[PDB]
């Protein structure tokens, strides 16, 4: 009887919330300070937390779930109810955390080592990242992009093409047709008066908003082909595919390194404000302390003054061995700190009100149940940390804020060195996102066959990302698992729908602060009433279905791309202009090799 | 390490009276299945514990209450404020209060 859950989840409810803090205040011990006797503190409990799940999992199954009726209840239910693994066999089991582990420290610690010299050899982060981000060689490019995935690539295909076939399996226990739809499950609403979604609808919405991209990435395209063939001449084709190994990092992922390359107008300065923090005499605190009066400047709350003590804003006095990684930590009981390594910049100044962006997203729905407390999807989470970060880097809000010469123009020449250097990582990387998922999602559900995996790869490269390999990869290769998401096993789609979401909350956000030129120009201070469209979504948490989440901010029940087109029509009238006398779109018959 | 010495009841068959006080440990049974004072599914101990800790946000933090209630029964009289002494005087007409 329905009644029963509501007793089952309040003694979960009282249970939870106390393991899950001491086994997240365990991890920010050793996160802050590292021993080795904070590891094993925080691997004991951090197994007394696992432990203790899987044994109110295997309570869940008493009650059955179509015989519930509040909505609430139901979401609490299917949350905890979920098997995931532990439906195989108890070899098959042991078999597939083996594979994952091989696959993780092949990533790690794979070294390349040179052919001149075989005794020095580089590892991945360290050396071979440095390379293909800094390099204009074009045969020193070409030598770290073929030894990476000849060398690395190679040793994941046999491990896999095992995983494929173990995680289909655990998957079609599940009652799902495949892994790729078991990770569309996200996405799904089901039986909510009007807001539904399915698995299956999730397919048609990506292929729908991409097609509205195409026209201002192939005037993108032409733009950066036409500026590299000043940077390697004889070796790009004014009229085909980009070489892979020439596009800023080792998989092309984001376009962000070819700046330098591609500035439209170099004689101009982009605007940097890192000599005017340090000539103010700005402590560690200012930053935060100005992050902290641009949220209650938009009618958010303040930080909740056990912010300021428990936090640990630089690496300390101490040489302390600590993780330096920004991040934001919600361990529980209305506890929220943030740890990062903060130096005197305008980028963690910039990150500074990213990070605390997730900081007032937790704080709004810590009313709602435990096992509702995440984003109302996977892409809503880092979508409203990037808003704040939007709308921090203008130059309107700089010179408020004290930091602009009050007598600062800004030009119609250095709005175009800052878009474009906006859509090599927003622009580019969304074709890139959207063939990979594409291309797991057709591994997965058997389109593509084993001895077609890298056939099927490099003519999806050609055709919707306009990319071409160097040299030829037969079935021996893997470079799809040459990425960390592939062979960490990570799902991909969350960064596409998080672009797009993106720009829906700043467009949607700008009207109701009335704002009246561009929309890249915009700013949310001072007001209160786009705070109230903001934090209308931010208390939801899993409560309500993502849809529903949505109408309360944009007011569209799906995601739209022509928020994303509207930010960047500046920079689309001005590429339509120095694309001429060029050739828009490519060829998928040119290859560097096949002449 | 949490202060596991503070304890509140979370399962009670029926509210309580105003003034009602309910120290009992008795196994609480949700389902209509009986419970034979041993725990299980639909079969809970009745009383849970704040784990207090220090570096809890407010809001999770002990607090300390203490509750007066006066009440007046139908008795002569009792307990009530502290009375003031004005300054005194005389061989000046006044008015007076002893
Ligand atoms: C890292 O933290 C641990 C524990 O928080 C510190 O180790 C000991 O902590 C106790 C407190 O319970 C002290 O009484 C001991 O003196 C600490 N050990 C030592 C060797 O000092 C540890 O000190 C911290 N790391 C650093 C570098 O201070
Ligand atoms: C079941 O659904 C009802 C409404 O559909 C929820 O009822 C609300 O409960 C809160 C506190 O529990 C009250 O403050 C509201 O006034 C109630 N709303 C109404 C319309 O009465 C109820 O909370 C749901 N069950 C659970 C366990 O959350
Ligand atoms: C979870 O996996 C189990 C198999 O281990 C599935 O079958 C359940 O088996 C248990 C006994 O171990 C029964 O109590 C359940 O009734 C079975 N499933 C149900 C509830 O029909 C089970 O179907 C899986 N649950 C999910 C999430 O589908
Ligand atoms: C920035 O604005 C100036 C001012 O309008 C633009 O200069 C004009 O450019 C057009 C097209 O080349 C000419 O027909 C006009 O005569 C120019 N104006 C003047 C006063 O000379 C300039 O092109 C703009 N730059 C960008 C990148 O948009
Ligand atoms: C936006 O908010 C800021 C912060 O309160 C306002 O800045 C103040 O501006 C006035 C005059 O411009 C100064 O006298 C104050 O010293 C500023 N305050 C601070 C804390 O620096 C700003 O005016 C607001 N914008 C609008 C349009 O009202
Ligand atoms: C936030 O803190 C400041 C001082 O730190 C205070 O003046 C302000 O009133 C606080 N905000 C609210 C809503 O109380």
């Amino acid at each position: 009887i329905e009644e029963q859950a509501k007793t089952f989840l309040d003694k979960f409810n009282h249970e939870a919330e106390d393991l899950f803090y001491q086994s997240s205040l365990a991890s920010w011990n050793y996160n802050t300070n590292i021993t080795e006797e904070n590891v094993q503190n925080m691997n004991n409990a951090g197994d007394k937390w696992s432990a203790f799940l899987k044994e109110q999992s295997t309570l869940a199954q008493m009650y059955p779930l179509q015989e519930i009726q509040n909505l609430t209840v139901k979401l609490q239910l299917q949350a905890l109810q979920q098997n995931g693994s532990s439906v195989l066999s108890e070899d098959k089991s042991k078999r597939l955390n083996t594979i994952l582990n091989t696959m993780s420290t092949i990533y790690s610690t794979g070294k390349v080592c040179n052919p001149d010299n075989p005794q020095e050899c580089l590892l991945l982060e360290p050396g071979l990242n440095e390379i293909m981000a800094n390099s204009l060689d074009y045969n020193e490019r070409l030598w770290a992009w073929e030894s990476w995935r000849s060398e690395v690539g190679k040793q994941l295909r046999p491990l896999y093409e095992e995983y494929v076939v173990l995680k289909n399996e655990m998957a079609r226990a599940n009652h799902y047709e495949d892994y790729g739809d078991y990770w569309r499950g996200d996405y799904e609403v089901n039986g909510v008066d009007g807001y539904d979604y399915s698995r299956g609808q999730l397919i048609e919405d990506v292929e729908h908003t991409f097609e509205e991209i195409k026209p201002l990435y192939e005037h993108l395209h032409a733009y950066v082909r036409a500026k590299l063939m000043n940077a390697y001449p004889s070796y790009i084709s004014p009229i085909g595919c980009l070489p892979a190994h020439l596009l800023g990092d080792m998989w092309g992922r984001f376009w962000t390194n070819l700046y330098s390359l591609t500035v439209p107008f170099g004689q101009k300065p982009n605007i940097d404000v890192t000599d005017a923090m340090v000539d103010q005499a700005w402590d560690a605190q200012r930053i935060f302390k100005e992050a902290e009066k641009f949220f209650v400047s938009v009618g958010l709350p303040n930080m909740t003054q056990g912010f300021w003590e428990n936090s640990m804003l630089t690496d300390p006095g101490n040489v302390q061995k600590a993780v330096c990684h920004p991040t934001a930590w919600d361990l529980g009981k209305g506890d929220f700190r943030i740890l990062m390594c903060t130096k005197v910049t305008m980028d963690d100044f910039l990150t500074a009100h990213h990070e605390m962006g997730h900081i007032q997203y937790d704080m709004a729905y810590a009313a709602q149940p435990f096992l509702l407390r995440n984003g109302a999807n996977e892409g809503f989470h880092e979508a409203v940390g990037e808003i704040m970060s939007l709308s921090a880097a203008t130059p309107k809000h700089l010179k408020s804020i004290g930091l602009l010469s009050p007598d600062f123009q800004e030009d119609n020449e250095t709005e175009i060195n800052f878009l474009l250097k906006q859509a090599l990582t927003i622009v580019g990387t969304l074709p890139f996102t959207y063939m990979l998922e594409k291309w797991r999602w057709m591994v997965f559900k058997g389109e593509i066959p084993k001895d077609q995996w890298m056939k099927k790869w490099w003519e999806m490269k050609r055709e919707i990302v306009g990319v071409v390999e160097p040299v030829p990869h037969d079935e021996t290769y893997c470079d799809p698992a040459s990425l960390f998401h592939v062979s960490n096993d990570y799902s991909f789609i969350r960064y596409y729908t998080r672009t797009l979401y993106q720009f829906q909350f700043q467009e949607a956000l700008c009207q109701a602060a009335k704002h009246e030129g561009p929309l890249h120009k915009c700013d949310i201070s001072n007001s209160t009433e786009a705070g109230q469209k903001l934090f209308n979504m931010l208390r939801l948490g899993k409560s309500e279905p993502w849809t529903l989440a949505l109408e309360n901010v944009v007011g569209a029940k799906n995601m739209n791309v022509r928020p994303l087109l509207n930010y960047f029509e500046p920079l689309f009238t001005w590429l339509k202009d120095q694309n001429k006398n060029s050739f828009v779109g490519w060829s998928t018959d040119w290859s560097p090799y096949a002449d | 390490g949490g202060n596991y010495n503070y304890l509140y009841r979370l399962f009670r068959k029926s509210n309580l009276k105003p003034f009602e006080r309910d120290i009992s440990t008795e196994i609480y049974q949700a389902g209509s299945t009986p419970c034979n004072g041993v725990e299980g599914f639909n079969c809970y101990f009745p009383l849970q514990s704040y784990g207090f800790q220090p570096t809890n946000g407010v809001g999770y933090q002990p607090y300390r209450v203490v509750v007066l209630s006066f009440e007046l029964l139908h008795a002569p009289a009792t307990v009530c404020g502290p009375k003031k002494s004005t300054n005194l005087v005389k061989n000046k007409c006044v008015n007076f209060n002893f």
